[PDB]
């Protein structure tokens, strides 16, 4: 019995309620990893958010910081923030979504049709400081693009006004209700509990293996509370819900120690001379020139990072070879390994559940079939 | 973080030790005691929360042993119990007209050790099933399949083939500079 | 300083006459470069006269014979030159308030330019 | 060898090695600026810095190009005070640049720029620039050549340039102007008289001194690169064709120390004004008394309802001089199955080339001596650069890791030519003879007696004399001679006299020539030959001359342009691809076998002669075994023809003795006629030495018209005929008022 | 008979009517897929394709298509469908029309939902055929 | 909502415009930089010299021919970012889907600052005789962008 879900990917279930599932991916297959290994290191940093579409910009950063070390090159004060406010600012433009998702299965109606809001509210603030919806072309490898917008600082407090509150009254509606079919057989239970399956069940699983907390590797001093917990479908949902609350405690930190200044490496081997004295400029009209043609050179190595646990640990693994563009890059992508679980996780229970059963996975086919 | 240091420790007898500047080190292991050492990796056995990637080395600058090589990624989950957050990777170069390498399958890596058969050659022996998480014909991520790309199309015949059109240079490229290479040969900043 | 004014107000007449004896005599006038102050200016500001930096009077071939530039908006020691070619003749013209464009202690009068366009176009003419 | 240590690499290296060379052969790097593969290393550019020491550290830096190697040397090229150095030394040599680089035609294939992007700052808030004060202003864009060579006199001063003219073609026509800061490149010989000026824009590391041929076309990188062998003459040099989007945009020489240097003449590297433009691109037929374009499909049809009225009686074949290795054999073999032929090439000379076994270059550097009959400049022209390094007593130099060398000390600036290495007999006071001490200008088709004498068989002029005395003395001489090999009367000889000695080269009127003729795609015996008509039903793959477009029944052109003989006496065209769109091998005239490669050209897509021969085989009958390439390979293959950059021998002893008489000699030249277009098309169109008087009605610098067997052209002063490919004969007389 | 003025404002009239009644089945795959739902404010024809058609997926779109009622369109949302995307490669279509006829291509990516919108008006004026519209060209108004 | 105009944020990616200087000067000088940054190679460039007299660009080169294959753009600033003068920005302008694939490729005449609408917008109005009202509103332009026209109402 072949059947598609209902996010482009194909299932094949021999059983009669549940038995062996066979999973068939690659209708998303784009090559990135391939095409990329044809691309400034520059032009790359358009391509690594097509793969997450949601919470992009985790890839984005991500795959600066390999090069970034990889070179090393080092990130302004003002710039690490920026790239937490706006990083975290997506982990909830991708939570707003998986969240959503568990609204209508459910049938919350009136509540759905604000949590796509909320997120056209963070999106907006994108198209704010980016000029994008998504896939913005901010980070850049010395840090990011250009100065945030004077606009963009008030109006996140009216949304940072808000969603303090405004998550609790989600989760005082997964947990308190009555439609408690949630605490299906999906045990995301290789090893234990669900902690892992809000971050990366690989297989041999955890509690509170947060790569954004251990192998801290960027921007990370927050007080920043893990939400790992046990059980198993009923969770994943409810952890998830979870995630958000401090992710905004991030924010709001963040938010805190932002002091003006630069904002991306001034060194000019790894960076353009300020686009404003080409009309004087040594011949850095050489560099601005060069710069651009044909990139910038990291030394021959092989570097990689564990990112944030954007959905899960992901990082990439890039193969410098003393040329303009990557020898080889590799992305880790959570969501292709998460799906490994599938199988187990609805092994054993009704078909009617194992709908729940797999967005409870937060699977994002971009990222999997990358 | 022991685990890792009882790693090398031993380890430091006959295997090779690559580092690279920043916080990526890792070991590499030959081809026959893989199999059984990367099982003894099972000692106090890092978690196995193994991630990997396939390296064709062919078109590469500076020449190593064998065409292919793999990664693995051995850790020690640090939300457990005997988790520290002990992290290396470990390679083997594979052999170009022996493209074999006894699975790890032994949760684990099934994905990975398929993904690697489907794009590049690889071709592990014993395993559930290879899988193929792409398409069909040939392998892609081989340097030498070509990326397969049409050339973009203007208006009046004018057309651009990305190919020869591309200012970047791949490494092994001299440059549009007769012969040449300089602080552009690689650069990586002081301290 | 409001002499920095004066002194392109100036490289503008100082042109305006290069082109006058150019076509009046019958050799060939031209805009040799542009302030790159002014090509790569974008969205920045700009008050300054012209685009025109180095202009120049050639003959037939085309080999110049006399060569007028002033320096850019963003240079120090700001000064208008003249240089004829082949002959080492180099001539630095500062602007003063109320006596004018001088060379010096000497003012360079359109008379004077003529002259020295003249007697340059005499001699270094090739065709 | 020396044992010289760079930094961590250790490295043998020969005796009279260059630290520079020593350093990159180790597989280093420093900033190259002045140095020039081919020119005198010189210290000019203070960029190739090193460190040396002997361990005792130099107490200043030295000049990598100008410093020569020693045994336990050490050269460290990354000290913190050599960067600082290089950072310096670009700092300055920027200083008084100008910022043109997005406007500039020297793209990112800029060497000042790399080097600057390389090298350039050095730090231990960036600091860009620090020179505040006004630039250097001079003159901006005045072509030297109307033609070619627009330079920006805003460069940096190196003197590849000025080196390159004074060393290699020895025609200084650039030099530096006043000094100091004002020094600038100027110049007293405006047209760039030399052959050869073209190299200039290949070496000037910067944007001063570029290609106008192509000025603002594409940027650099945009351009698709497709190398292969130019094929205007025998010397088959290696160029690399920038095209884009279905034209050709420019032709730079590519380095190919064997046969063609790293040098290109003229005519070879601007002379491809016409490909670019205006050509046949559908079969033209002839129905309704004119011509008419047709499908492929058509012209078959159309091709053999005209065959079909005699079959194998007597069919010509006569392909073009650049038909390449493959065309030839197919054309060949053809013949052979077709049992009633005679064929020929756009130009085989009455002498076949394979009659004097092939020199090399590499060889001509290492002879003794050279007699030459025939003013290589325009005959090969790069033998005229060869001989450059000839004169100067200069030998291939030692191939490192990194091909040739940068700073070769073999080369001093401004060295003494030996006039006693050559001797030059030409109908004219040619340009090689001026490093000629045994030099005598003769009549036209009068080579034999000279020859003669120096055989010893008869008494000649003084110099003939000097010439017989020296040929005698040599151990290891070449002979060269081009023009005359049509004059059997004379190769006849020239042949003994080699023998009797001895590699020669052949400078043919037609390239590929030695190619053809290891095809066997000669006339032999009884029939007609390219210019000879008299067969019935042909295959022309280029113009011949038109008494031999008359009388014949049926003709089949296989031009790639259409030329008005076409268009009146063809019944059946079929556009062609020029030899810079054709897949392929060549024949150099040191037998040397140079590929050819296709460049994404735009023509009417109508297929080449490989197809064409095939074709118009079917209207016949048989269908050797050609109709692609890659399996016309195994056919060379199959005859043991050395394949890449092989040298073939092959001779061949028989001779078609044709000669002609005539108040007309066809001079030899570099441009081809079918040139003459765009910044071409006044060094194309057709001078006190040969007796036939002023006094004939001809004017100084007038434009005249003249006919000849050969057709009806203009010229001007003409003092005898200024010409295209394939011809050095002596014709009628026809200056028609 | 065809071009009367009586067979012909018919057909005009049943066009008219056919623009109205138009269903857009939305088939969408990777980010596009998203910033089409936010157009969802409140048989089929009218297929959208918005998003990278994997060769994969290639085979599968077709079926879909070839099993809808003849009068139908399609509009390739954003690039990747439009053409090749920033996606030169082995693994993705270079045009969507290389499979399904389109009538209307969607230059975004992802393209604002209001650039979908305008996006289906232009497909509506030209089932209507009151949109001929390049080369000063009368333009049929379905695909095939 | 296509009866009340879009407000979007200025910065918003929008159909290219190419820039002018007070003088009247094209800012851009034909250097194919812009498309040598583009990661989709949806930009082709033709240059040419500037007529002495009745000139183009500031320069001595101008763009002869400018165009950018609307399909192939991902619409990521990096060519307005590699520009050198400041030539190509990015206007505001997208409702512009189309029917023919070769259609889609603008060219300079459809891209100046002089211009209003898009190709497709246009191109209706054109016979309809009746001018463009643009599907969007800015609280204001950019300063980049400045020379460009629009509905700065915001
Ligand atoms: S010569 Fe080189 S550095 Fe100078 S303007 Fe041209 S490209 Fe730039
Ligand atoms: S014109 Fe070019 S080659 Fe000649 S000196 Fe100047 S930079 Fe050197
Ligand atoms: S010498 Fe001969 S082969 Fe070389 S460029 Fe000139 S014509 Fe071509
Ligand atoms: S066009 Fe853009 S947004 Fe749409 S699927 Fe492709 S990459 Fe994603
Ligand atoms: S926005 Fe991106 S895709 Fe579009 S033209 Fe510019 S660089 Fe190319
Ligand atoms: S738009 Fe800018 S980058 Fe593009 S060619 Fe013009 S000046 Fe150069
Ligand atoms: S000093 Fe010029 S290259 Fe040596």
């Amino acid at each position: 019995p072949s059947t598609h879900g209902v996010l482009r990917l194909m299932v094949t279930l021999s059983g009669e309620e549940v038995l062996e599932v066979v999973p068939h991916i690659g209708y998303l297959h784009t090559g990135f990893e391939k095409t990329m290994e044809h691309r400034t290191y520059l032009q790359n940093i358009t391509y690594t958010p097509r793969m997450d579409y949601l919470h992009s910009f985790a890839h984005d950063l991500a795959y600066a910081l390999a090069v970034e070390k990889l070179l090393g090159a080092v990130v302004p004060p003002r710039a690490e923030t920026i790239r937490v406010i706006l990083n975290e600012l997506s982990r909830l433009a991708s939570h707003l979504v998986f969240l959503g998702t568990g609204l209508l299965d459910l049938g919350a109606l009136t509540p759905f049709f604000y949590a796509f809001r909320e997120r056209e509210t963070i999106l907006d603030l994108f198209e704010w400081v980016t000029g994008q919806r998504f896939h913005h072309n901010y980070i850049r490898i010395g840090g990011v693009k250009e100065d945030l917008p004077e606009e963009f600082v008030p109006e996140l407090k009216k949304l940072l006004e808000v969603l303090p509150h405004r998550i609790d009254e989600y989760e005082a509606l997964f947990a308190e209700s009555p439609i408690f079919y949630e605490r299906a057989r999906g045990v995301g239970v290789i090893p234990p509990e669900v902690a892992i399956d809000l971050g990366l069940t690989g297989g041999s699983l955890r509690a509170s293996g947060v790569n954004y907390d251990v192998r801290k590797a960027y921007p990370y001093s927050g007080y920043d509370v893990p939400l790992g917990e046990r059980g198993d479908v009923f969770d994943r949902m409810l952890v998830r819900i979870r995630e958000m609350r401090e992710s905004v405690k991030i924010i709001k930190q963040a938010l805190e120690r932002l002091e003006p200044g630069p904002v991306r490496d001034p060194n000019p081997q790894i960076t353009p001379p300020p686009r404003h004295l080409l009309e004087t400029s040594m011949e850095a009209v050489i560099y601005h020139f060069k710069h651009y043609t044909e990139g910038f050179h990291p030394p021959k190595g092989e570097v990689y990072v564990p990112t944030e646990s954007a959905r899960g640990e992901l990082g990439y693994y890039i193969v410098s070879d003393g040329g303009s563009m990557p020898y080889r890059v590799k992305v880790r992508a959570p969501s292709f390994v998460n799906l490994q679980s599938l199988p187990y996780a609805c092994k054993g229970e009704q078909v009617p559940d194992m709908v729940a059963i797999i967005a409870s996975l937060d699977p994002v086919m971009g990222d999997v079939d990358r | 973080m022991r685990l890792e240091r009882v790693l090398e420790e031993a380890r430091a007898k006959g295997y090779p030790i690559e580092d690279n500047g920043l916080g990526n080190l890792w070991v590499v292991l030959p081809r026959e005691r893989f199999k059984e050492e990367m099982a003894h990796y099972k000692a106090m056995g890092f978690n196995f929360l193994a991630d990997i990637v396939g390296l064709d080395y062919l078109t590469y600058p500076d020449p190593r042993p064998e065409r292919f090589a793999v990664v693995y990624e051995l850790v020690s989950l640090p939300g457990w119990k005997d988790g520290d957050g002990s992290r290396f990777f470990v390679r083997v170069y594979v052999p170009e007209e022996d493209p074999r390498l006894p699975t790890v399958t032994d949760n684990f890596l099934e994905r990975e050790v398929y993904d690697l058969f489907g794009i590049v050659f690889e071709g592990h022996p014993d395993l559930r099933k290879i899988l193929t998480p792409e398409d069909l014909e040939g392998h892609p991520l081989r340097k030498d399949y070509p990326l397969g790309e049409t050339p973009t199309l203007f208006r009046e015949g004018r057309y651009i083939i990305p190919a020869e059109f591309r200012a970047a240079l791949t490494g092994k490229d001299p440059g549009l500079t007769f012969y040449k290479g300089g602080s552009r040969k690689g650069y990586r900043s002081l301290w | 300083a409001s002499s920095e004014r004066e002194l392109y107000e100036a490289w503008v007449e100082l042109l305006s006459w290069m082109r006058e004896y150019a076509q009046a005599k019958g050799v060939r006038f031209e805009k040799e470069a542009d302030f790159p102050d002014f090509i790569y200016r974008m969205e920045r500001p700009y008050d300054l006269p012209t685009t025109i930096m180095t202009a120049s009077l050639s003959d037939g071939l085309g080999e110049p014979f006399l060569l007028a530039d002033v320096s850019p908006r963003h240079a120090k020691l700001k000064r208008i030159g003249l240089r004829l070619p082949r002959a080492h003749i180099h001539l630095h013209a500062h602007y003063e308030p109320g006596k004018g464009l001088v060379t010096g202690k000497i003012p360079l009068t359109k008379e004077r330019f003529f002259a020295l366009a003249d007697r340059a176009r005499e001699a270094l003419a090739f065709a | 060898m020396v044992r010289v240590k760079v930094n961590d690499r250790i490295v043998e290296v020969p005796p009279g090695t260059s630290v520079m060379d020593a350093v990159f052969h180790a597989g280093y790097d420093v900033p190259l600026f002045c140095s020039e593969k081919h020119l005198s290393p010189i210290g000019a550019c203070r960029m190739c810095l090193v460190r040396i020491g002997l361990i005792q550290w130099q107490p200043k830096l030295a000049a990598s190009c100008v410093t020569a190697v020693a045994d336990g040397m050490v050269v460290d090229t990354l000290s913190d005070v050599v960067r600082e150095a290089q950072a310096g030394m670009v700092e300055f040599t920027l200083l008084n640049h100008p910022l043109d680089c997005p406007t500039c035609d020297k793209g990112g294939a800029c060497e000042l720029q790399d080097r600057t992007v390389e090298y350039g700052l050095y730090e231990k808030l960036p600091v860009y620039t620090r020179f505040e004060f006004t630039r250097r202003h001079v003159d901006k864009h005045h072509p030297l050549s109307p033609f070619v060579i627009l330079d920006r006199e805003r460069c940096i001063h190196c003197k590849r340039c000025v080196r390159y003219f004074e060393e290699v073609p020895g025609d200084e026509v650039l030099d530096f102007i006043e000094r100091g800061v004002h020094t600038f490149i100027g110049t007293m010989d405006f047209g760039l008289p030399s052959g050869f000026s073209g190299n200039i824009t290949d070496i000037c590391p910067v944007g001063a001194l570029l290609d106008l041929t192509a000025r603002f076309r594409a940027r650099n990188w945009e351009m698709e690169e497709t190398p292969t062998t130019c094929a205007l003459c025998p010397v088959g040099c290696g160029i690399t064709a920038d095209t884009r989007s279905g034209e050709l945009l420019r032709i730079r020489a590519r380095e190919v120390p064997e046969v063609n240097e790293i040098w290109i003449c003229d005519a070879g590297r601007f002379g491809h004004e016409w490909a670019d433009q205006n050509r046949l691109k559908t079969p033209l037929v002839r129905k309704e008394g004119r011509l008419v374009e047709a499908t492929w499909e058509e012209a078959f049809l159309a091709l053999k309802e005209g065959l079909k009225e005699a079959r194998g009686e007597e069919v010509g074949l006569y392909l073009a001089h650049d038909a390449t290795l493959e065309e030839g054999l197919l054309a060949s073999e053809l013949a052979k199955a077709l049992k009633t032929p005679h064929l020929d090439f756009q130009g085989r000379t009455a002498a076949p080339a394979s009659l004097f076994p092939p020199a090399s270059l590499e060889d001509l550097l290492q002879a003794d001596f050279a007699l030459v009959l025939g003013d290589p400049t325009e005959e090969a022209p790069i033998l005229h650069l060869r001989l450059s390094e000839f004169v100067r007593d200069l030998k291939p130099p030692h191939r490192y890791n990194h091909g040739t060398p940068f700073a070769d000390l073999q080369i001093k600036e401004r060295m003494p030519r030996r006039t006693d290495k050559m001797a030059l007999f030409a109908p004219y006071r040619a340009p090689l003879m001026k490093w000629a001490a045994i030099h005598e200008v003769h009549r036209p088709g009068e080579e034999r007696e000279i020859l003669l004498a120096l055989l010893g068989d008869k008494e000649g002029s003084e110099m003939v004399a000097k010439a017989k005395e020296a040929w005698e003395k040599a151990k290891n001489p070449v002979l060269i001679l081009g023009a005359g090999v049509l004059q059997d009367t004379v190769a006849a000889e020239r042949a003994r006299l080699l023998a009797e000695r001895a590699k020669v080269l052949a400078m043919t009127p037609a390239a590929n020539a030695r190619g053809l003729e290891a095809m066997g795609v000669l006339p032999g015996a009884k029939g007609a030959s390219w210019d000879e008509p008299g067969a019935l039903y042909a295959y022309y793959g280029f113009v011949p001359p038109e008494e031999a477009l008359k009388g014949k029944r049926f003709v089949v052109m296989h031009l790639s342009h259409l030329h008005p003989l076409a268009e009146r006496y063809a019944h059946v065209v079929l556009p062609a691809p020029t030899f810079y769109e054709k897949r392929g091998h060549l024949v150099n005239l040191e037998g040397r076998v140079l590929p050819l490669s296709p460049a994404p050209i735009e023509n009417g897509e109508a297929e080449g002669a490989l197809q064409v021969l095939a074709l118009l085989a079917e209207a016949l009958g048989v269908r050797p075994p050609f109709r692609l390439h890659l399996e016309a390979q195994k056919a060379l293959k199959a005859r043991k023809v050395p394949e890449a950059m092989g040298r073939l021998s092959f001779r061949l002893k028989e001779l078609r003795p044709k000669e002609r008489k005539g108040a007309f000699y066809l001079r030899p030249t570099m441009w081809k006629a079918h040139q003459a277009v765009g910044k071409a098309q006044e060094a194309a169109r057709a001078w006190a030495h040969p007796e036939t008087a002023r006094a004939e009605a001809l004017p100084e610098g007038a434009q005249v018209a003249v006919e000849t067997p050969f057709g009806r052209v203009e010229a001007r002063v003409v003092h005898r005929e200024d010409v295209p490919k394939g011809h050095l004969y002596l014709s009628a007389l026809g200056p028609a008022a | 008979e065809r071009e009367g003025i009586l067979f012909t404002t018919l057909e005009k009239l049943v066009a008219w009517g056919r623009s109205n009644s138009l269903w857009p089945a939305t088939f969408g795959l990777a980010c596009c897929a998203i910033e089409m739902m936010a157009s969802t404010d409140a048989q089929a024809d009218v297929m959208i394709v918005a998003g990278r058609l994997s060769k994969k997926m290639a085979p599968v779109m077709r079926r879909v298509w070839e099993q809808m009622p003849d009068p139908k369109w399609v509009i390739s949302m954003g690039a990747c469908a439009s053409s090749g995307g920033m996606f030169n490669n082995y693994a993705i279509v270079q045009n969507v029309d290389s499979v399904v006829p389109v009538d209307v291509y969607v230059p975004g990516c992802p393209p604002r939902p209001e650039a979908l919108i305008y996006a289906v008006m232009q497909l509506q004026k030209k089932v209507r055929g009151q949109a001929y519209n390049e080369r000063g060209e009368r333009l049929p108004p379905v695909a095939a | 909502y296509p009866d009340a105009p879009v407000a979007l944020k200025p910065r918003f990616h929008g159909r290219h415009v190419l820039t002018r200087h007070p003088n009247g000067l094209e800012k851009c000088i034909g250097c194919s930089l812009c498309a040598a940054a583009c990661p989709a190679y949806a930009i082709y460039v033709e240059p040419a010299e500037n007529d002495p007299e009745n000139p183009v660009s500031a320069g001595e080169r101008y763009a002869k021919v400018y165009e950018i294959n609307m399909l192939r753009c991902i619409f990521c600033g990096l060519c307005e970012e590699a520009c050198p003068t400041g030539a190509i920005v990015l206007g505001y302008d997208f409702e512009m889907a189309d029917y023919e694939y070769s259609d889609l490729v603008y060219g300079k005449e459809d891209m100046l600052v002089d211009v209003v609408g898009t190709k497709p917008q246009r191109r209706e109005a054109k016979r309809t005789g009746k001018p463009v009202k643009v599907g969007y509103v800015v609280p204001y332009v950019r300063p980049e962008l400045e020379g460009f026209k629009a509905p700065t109402e915001g």
